[PDB]
RNA sequence: AAAUUGAAGAGUUUGAUCAUGGCUCAGAUUGAACGCUGGCGGCAGGCCUAACACAUGCAAGUCGAACGGUAACAGGAAGAAGCUUGCUUCUUUGCUGACGAGUGGCGGACGGGUGAGUAAUGUCUGGGAAACUGCCUGAUGGAGGGGGAUAACUACUGGAAACGGUAGCUAAUACCGCAUAACGUCGCAAGACCAAAGAGGGGGACCUUCGGGCCUCUUGCCAUCGGAUGUGCCCAGAUGGGAUUAGCUAGUAGGUGGGGUAACGGCUCACCUAGGCGACGAUCCCUAGCUGGUCUGAGAGGAUGACCAGCCACACUGGAACUGAGACACGGUCCAGACUCCUACGGGAGGCAGCAGUGGGGAAUAUUGCACAAUGGGCGCAAGCCUGAUGCAGCCAUGCCGCGUGUAUGAAGAAGGCCUUCGGGUUGUAAAGUACUUUCAGCGGGGAGGAAGGGAGUAAAGUUAAUACCUUUGCUCAUUGACGUUACCCGCAGAAGAAGCACCGGCUAACUCCGUGCCAGCAGCCGCGGUAAUACGGAGGGUGCAAGCGUUAAUCGGAAUUACUGGGC
């Protein structure tokens, strides 16, 4: 039945800022597991993993590809063990593609650069991690580059991240002398080989270039597994040097409770230190069964809803991390069983959308590539064409299991853009297009907000909304040009008040009645009421007809709804008839409704009005370094500010902002932040502003 | 599939008495069945050859409690037949099940026999159909079945079943519950009144 | 290999299959030389469940016509003994 | 290919192997005889079609060609060499 | 016996009339679409356009009772693993069940698809002669004897794969000669010539080289004449429009001889004649699969060829063939093209108009489903295996049919609406209220039939030489249904969960008010609206149909308006 025990199963992930080696030792694993007969190279777009065209071309990985592999061991020391690595993007721009994957993954090995280490892209993995509480493991890659340290990169960590870490293999050479790595269990030194790519490497003798600071982290190395139990400690404080072996297992301990991580260096470019890590990773990382069961919610919830242990018994239960597109079936849905077994044909409950789902055809990956199984068991992950309704994030599971999974939470669009097909029609297919690829991403959203006509596209980042629109012109193609967003005016009375008043003469002989108002305008102030149409009945001259005296209010409602003062609605402007003239024998409404549109034009204009824009309140936080600047470009933007206010981690920024303006505001925000702020838009009341442009916007269309 | 409305409306729309009401009170107290329906039924229409042809065919469509669809079938048929059309018409009108359940009793209206024929509370010689367009044979006894004895309405119909044209061709059991079709009923065992000749005309134009 | 066989008229979940002497090549509901007698598997009723052509069936089997298994089984039951 | 109709593919090829041999056999065998005919020796183009004539009928039997052929094949064969002398 | 019994008009030219004459409406029908609305069941239906391009998954295998054999599992055999001479399981042995790959046989030409091509090489009807036909069936026989290979395999080897090399082999129902065969072929005759294959089951012997030999039966093999079947061929009639297509034709028409075909044939070659077709429409051009039938019609006729069935044709485009009884071959070969995919860059793979499905095009057409339980089909001694045939299920009011959405009662003829001559009327027994029922939906429980068979045991005979072993025909036994939470039946609760669409000037059934004022708008035709609009818009009311309604599109009718029936100058 199972190919290979749930205990040789590894889930990992390789996480990390951009450009940090993580689809380069992907390719270094393809091929030190013989999955993959060429090493390849990014640059020159040879990845596998990036199997998008987007991605061969930028060199970037715009989404997370999941593969497996057969890593025996370094030594075939251990039979082979099925290493399921999710590989991620590291590009702000992408930040759901590696959430979506993380909570399914059960390890991570973060990548690290050893010129740069902490960057920012790496802070914001690392916390990702956290929220799935992800144990860790960590590869310096490019030791084989200047300004390569791995003892500085360990305490860049410990400083910044927040983690303390434990080395496991320090570094034989400097960055063009990168020899290859020493151990600080064996005690050796897997020099590697350069005439092969790294297929072969020598274990040896640990020479005096590196043999002395090996001993001190050596060292510091036991006396952290060794604090995993007083039993190893009573030997360790007993003077004597617990078993290796009891390091380790008391090391793989250590990374599930996350007291530790272990630290691999290597050189993917350089082909060297790949195989150490692919060996760490079955050394330290978890099983799916070397950590506490799923959890749960059933029935509204329960003492054990689910206290999964994750088996090839236990009954069927999933998580779809990934919902992607596939122009032929027209999905993909990657799934982890987390406890059960599910075969081609097997029908599903959606735990979240309670509904039937059947898996028609399951299938396992190696990137784009894919390969059809039968059946996947528990702790594998797989893609399952036939699937219709799973959300990103939505439990699959056999009936009667939990209906809710701790992977509900997801981040905010933060940049918003509208589009066009060049051909004005070709709206809806580039509208399905857009709902799509938003089902794909829970980070893209489409609304065509229907204030205005413009069709509105919202996205993690510029990247992100960028990649989002040339698939729009790859896949579901169509021509699309995105520009700006409308703008939502509004207006009001400043204060003037007057009996104004308008007539027709309806009369005429035939016609037979006429009607008449005499208003009487006021605002009341910005943001004084709900209602915004308010109003007073007086009326005692001229009292219209009863039967619709308090039907001329909503009549007249139509001039505050949209448009007085170019093509924007009122708010809290009050109205206020008090004489006029009718009489009661039919006075006709529909005729005399130009009496009060007459007096609301009349009106409108003796009364001088406003106009008053969108301004919302922004929060902001950042390091507290680029605080002048963010405020020297909010200032230069028309934006009021509103907390001086210093947080411990950074600094939290209030301001009050415009709406039309802040167009692109987190890339310019990411720009003179170094990639790390976040900020919220909360939708404010409306604050007038100096305008050429709403004048020219109705004198667009002249009087 | 079922008029489901002011059965009086019609009657009066009609002028005459569709019987689509039970003998308990006269059909001018219930209704005032002189005037059409309407606020202008005090008027006058003035006849057209087409006005009297419809509403007698509607007439017979409301008396029966027919639809328009399978009316036409029952012209089709009939038509398909041999001998008169319209005979035969008013007979495959009257082999309808809840037809012969209401000039059987169990039911003071053609309504009541039709909810009795739905409700499986009817079987024609033993098999329960619950079908009130079933085309009841001759030589055929139509049983009520147990639980439906007995029950409050099916005893006040059968009491309120005289005061009727006792049917020639019926021969009911009268609390035994039994009641027979021994022959289809030929031209002159109906109302006389209802000019089929019409209704043909109508579905040949 | 002229067959004997039931064709399969009839409606959904109310089959009637009609005992045909046919070339084995053509379908099933397809060609056929002749018909001989047909077959309604649901009768549970008077009516015949059954009915053959019992001479026109030997003149073919004679011409050497192969009989289907339920055809077989058809001029068992319609035998007495059977 | 798809299915494993290309066992089939391999014996055809092999079977027309086979019978090119045996066809090319034969008909040589009346290229003789026919060579024979219009060279005018009855007794020569007697042996000739007395060589082939159980050619042509083995190879009939075979299947490679039909009755109907090695039958045509004697018979235009006797009606020349008769009207050869 | 019955197999029919069937034919309707109206509006509109006019100040009015009668004719002529067109337009329009009333009907029936649809693979429909759109709008609004939508409860259920049954049976059907479902890419009409791009024969446009196709990812993926299935759509053709089977036989160990032809053979060499042993890759996988199992049974055993020898154990000096495991061990308490083992129940606590080590390897070798095809030995046996069995079986991957391989040789071989049969199938793969069926079934499934689409209608591009095809105006006649096709189809339909009716005849005909110059033919072949696997499997199926009948009749008579044979079924001696022998050889050389060859895959699989071993070796070495090359390749990324696909897929190979190069020697050594190893069988056969694979191949080949011989012997033998005549109511078989050729030949007027004489005469000459032609085939084969064996496998399985048990057994009284009795013989061995535990190979078996031998006796049987069960199948299989070769030949010939038959049948059935299927197929090929010929003929006549009929089968579209255009003459704003009148000449066309040179293998062309025929004759002779050779060749070819299973078969006749300019089918073909070489001569020879100069014919042949054509106003009964040749030739060319456009269009088109044809038929039973479908719609319509009183008919005659008109339109059509979705479903279903018969024939034809095509398989990405063009060509050729090979194997074979059958093909010039959907899921075979080769080549040329365009296209797509794989590649380690050296090469390689493919053809959804099979079933699902995607894109696209379009007003518009469904699931990447479940079983082979039925019936068929291939293989097989069977068991069985395979079947996107087929049976079922899903989606969609797409159609037809059936049912429900309550029934009886109920005059303060309520309130409210609307009209009003201000009295009232209408909504309206309508609601509410009262009584009763619970179809269907929803829960819960029972539960046909599609299931025949097949297999194991048994007995009887037939069987032989033998109560064995095979049949065949009964008896018993356990059983086989995807649909399926089946149909249907029973109980539970309560009128709860279930009504909309169009219309109301005349044609045409069904009217008032208000607001509007030749505006906005309506309109199938006539026409409506410029101050009292039943023609627009709303409201109240009414009429028709109803889980549909209306609109658009399409066919016939009405239209005697292409008049053959059945018209006119
Ligand atoms: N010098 C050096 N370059 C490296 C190393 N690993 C990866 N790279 C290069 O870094 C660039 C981006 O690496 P990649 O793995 O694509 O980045 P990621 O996909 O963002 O992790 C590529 O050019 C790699 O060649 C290394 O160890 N040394
Ligand atoms: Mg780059
Ligand atoms: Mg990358
Ligand atoms: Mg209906
Ligand atoms: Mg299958
Ligand atoms: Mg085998
Ligand atoms: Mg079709
Ligand atoms: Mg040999
Ligand atoms: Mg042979
Ligand atoms: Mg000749
Ligand atoms: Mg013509
Ligand atoms: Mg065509
Ligand atoms: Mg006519
Ligand atoms: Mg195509
Ligand atoms: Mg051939
Ligand atoms: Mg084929
Ligand atoms: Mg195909
Ligand atoms: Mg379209
Ligand atoms: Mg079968
Ligand atoms: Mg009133
Ligand atoms: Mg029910
Ligand atoms: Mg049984
Ligand atoms: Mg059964
Ligand atoms: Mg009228
Ligand atoms: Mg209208
Ligand atoms: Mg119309
Ligand atoms: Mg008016
Ligand atoms: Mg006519
Ligand atoms: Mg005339």
């Amino acid at each position: 039945a199972r190919t290979t025990p749930i205990a040789r199963y590894r889930n990992i992930g390789i996480s990390a800022h951009i450009d940090a080696g993580k689809t380069t030792t992907t390719e270094r694993i393809l091929f030190y597991t013989g999955v993959n007969h060429k090493i390849g190279e990014v640059h020159d777009g040879a990845a596998t993993m990036d199997w998008m065209e987007q991605e061969q071309e930028r060199g970037i990985t715009i989404t997370s590809a999941a593969t497996t592999a057969f890593w025996s061991g370094m030594a075939k020391q251990y039979e082979p063990h099925r290493i399921n690595i999710i590989d991620t993007p590291g590009h702000v721009d992408f930040t759901i593609e590696v959430e979506r994957s993380m909570r399914v993954l059960d390890g991570a090995v973060m990548v690290y650069c050893a010129v740069g280490g902490v960057q920012p892209q790496s802070e914001t993995v690392w916390r990702q991690a956290n929220k799935y509480k992800v144990p860790r493991i960590a590869f310096v890659n490019k030791m084989d580059r200047m300004g390569a340290n791995f003892l500085k990169v360990v305490n860049q960590i410990k400083t910044r991240l927040g983690a303390n870490p434990v080395p496991l293999q320090l570094a034989i050479g400097a960055e063009e002398h990168f020899t290859g790595v020493v151990d600080l269990v064996k005690m050796k030194a897997i020099n590697w080989n350069d005439a092969d790519q790294g297929v072969t490497f020598e274990y040896e003798d640990i020479p005096a270039d590196m043999v002395e600071l090996a001993n001190e982290w050596h060292q510091n190395l036991i006396e952290s597994a060794a604090e995993a139990s007083e039993e190893l400690m009573e030997k360790y404080l007993g003077g004597e040097e617990l078993t290796e072996a009891e390091i380790k297992g008391a090391l793989r301990q250590r990374v599930l409770n996350n007291e530790i991580i272990l630290v691999t260096c290597g050189s993917a470019f350089k082909n060297k230190g790949v195989q150490a890590m692919l060996d760490a990773v079955i050394d330290y990382l978890p099983s799916p069964v070397d950590v506490p069961a799923i959890n749960g919610i059933l029935d509204d919830g329960k003492d054990t809803p689910a206290e999964r242990h994750a088996s090839d018994d236990e009954p069927f239960s999933a998580l779809a991390f990934k919902i992607a597109t596939d122009p032929f079936v027209g999905n993909l849905t990657f799934f982890r069983v987390y406890s059960g077994v599910v075969n081609s044909g097997d029908t599903v409950l959606n735990s979240v959308k309670a509904a039937r789902e059947r898996f028609g055809r399951i299938v396992q990956m190696h990137a784009n590539k894919r390969e059809e199984i039968k059946e996947v068991r528990a702790g594998d992950i797989a893609a399952a064409i036939g699937l219709k309704d799973v959300t990103t994030g939505d439990t699959l599971c056999d009936p009667d299991a939990p209906i809710i999974l701790e992977r509900m939470e997801f981040p905010e669009p933060v940049i918003s853009i509208a589009v066009e097909p060049k051909t004005k029609a070709d709206q809806e297919k580039m509208g399905l297009a857009l709902g799509r690829l938003a089902k794909e991403d829970p980070s893209f959203r489409v609304w065509t907000d229907e204030e205005s006509n413009q069709t509105i596209i919202a996205g993690m980042g510029e990247l992100h909304l960028d990649i989002i629109v040339d698939r729009m012109k790859r896949e579901f193609n169509v021509e699309a040009n995105v520009g700006k967003p409308q703008v939502a005016y509004r207006e009001t009375i400043r204060q003037k008040v007057t009996d104004v008043e308008g007539k027709h003469a309806k009369q005429s002989g035939g016609r037979g009645q006429y009607g008449h108002v005499v208003i009487d305008m006021y605002p009341l102030e910005p943001g004084s009421n709900p209602k915004g149409y308010e109003f007073i009945n007086d009326i005692k001259g001229g009292v219209i007809p009863g039967e619709y005296i308090p039907a001329v209010d909503k009549g007249i409602q139509e001039q505050l709804k949209a448009g007085p003062l170019a093509g924007y609605p009122v708010v809290d402007m009050g109205i206020r008839l008090h004489f006029g003239s009718y009489h009661d024998v039919d006075s006709s409404e529909l005729a005399f409704k130009l009496a009060a549109s007459i007096a609301f034009k009349e009106g409108f204009k003796k009364a001088k009005p406003v106009l008053l824009e969108p301004i919302m309140k922004v929060e902001v936080e950042t390091p507290e370094e680029n605080t002048g600047d963010v405020i020297g470009d909010l200032s230069r933007r028309r934006g009021m500010l509103k907390g001086q206010e210093s947080e411990v981690t950074g600094v939290k920024i209030h301001a009050e902002v415009p709406l039309s303006e802040m167009f692109g505001y987190a890339t310019q925000l990411r720009s003179l932040t170094k990639g790390r702020a976040s900020y919220t838009m909360e939708f404010l009341k409306y604050d007038e502003a100096p305008s050429n442009v709403a004048q020219a916007v109705i004198e667009a269309r002249g009087k | 599939a079922r008029y489901l409305g002011p059965k009086l409306k019609l009657s009066r729309r009609e002028g005459t008495d569709l019987f689509l009401k039970s003998g308990v009170r006269a059909i001018d107290t219930k209704c005032k069945i002189e005037q059409a329906p309407g606020q202008h039924g005090a008027r006058k229409p003035r006849l057209s050859d087409y006005g009297v042809q419809l509403r007698e065919k509607q007439k017979v469509r409301r008396i029966y409690g027919v639809l328009e669809r399978q009316f036409r079938n029952y012209y089709k048929e009939a038509a398909r037949l041999k001998g008169n059309t319209g005979e035969n018409l008013l007979a495959l009108l009257e082999g309808r099940l809840d037809n012969v359940v209401y000039r059987m009793g169990f039911g003071a209206t053609r309504a009541e026999a039709r909810q009795l024929v739905s409700h499986k509370a009817i079987m024609v010689n033993g098999r329960v159909v619950n079908i009130a367009s079933y085309q009841v044979s001759p030589n055929d006894v139509v049983s009520i079945r147990e639980k439906a004895k007995k029950q409050s309405r099916v005893k006040a119909a059968l009491e309120l079943a005289e005061q009727r044209e006792k049917p020639t061709w019926l021969e009911v059991d009268a609390g035994k519950m039994e009641g027979t079709f021994k022959r289809k009923p030929e031209r002159s065992d109906l109302s006389a009144d209802i000019n089929e000749h019409l209704i043909v005309e109508l579905y040949s134009k | 290999m002229v067959t004997i066989r039931l064709a399969r008229h009839g409606a959904k979940k109310r089959p009637f299959y009609q005992v045909v002497v046919a070339d084995s090549r053509n379908a099933r509901n397809g060609r056929f030389i002749e018909r001989v007698g047909f077959f309604n598997p649901i009768a549970s009723e008077k009516e015949e469940g059954t009915r053959l052509d019992l001479d026109r069936i030997a003149h073919w089997v004679g011409q050497g016509a192969t009989i289907s298994d339920r055809v077989a089984a058809l001029i068992k039951e319609v035998n007495k003994a059977a | 290919n798809i299915k494993s109709a290309k066992k089939r593919a391999i014996q055809s090829e092999k079977a027309r192997k086979h019978n090119a041999s045996r066809r090319s056999m034969m008909r040589t065998f009346i290229k003789k005889v026919y060579a024979a005919i219009e060279a005018g020796d009855k007794a020569a183009a007697q042996k000739a079609f007395n060589e082939m004539q159980p050619i042509v009928d083995r190879q009939a039997a075979k299947g490679l060609i039909h009755k109907n052929k090695a039958a045509r094949h004697k018979a235009n064969l006797t009606a020349q060499i008769n009207k050869l002398a």
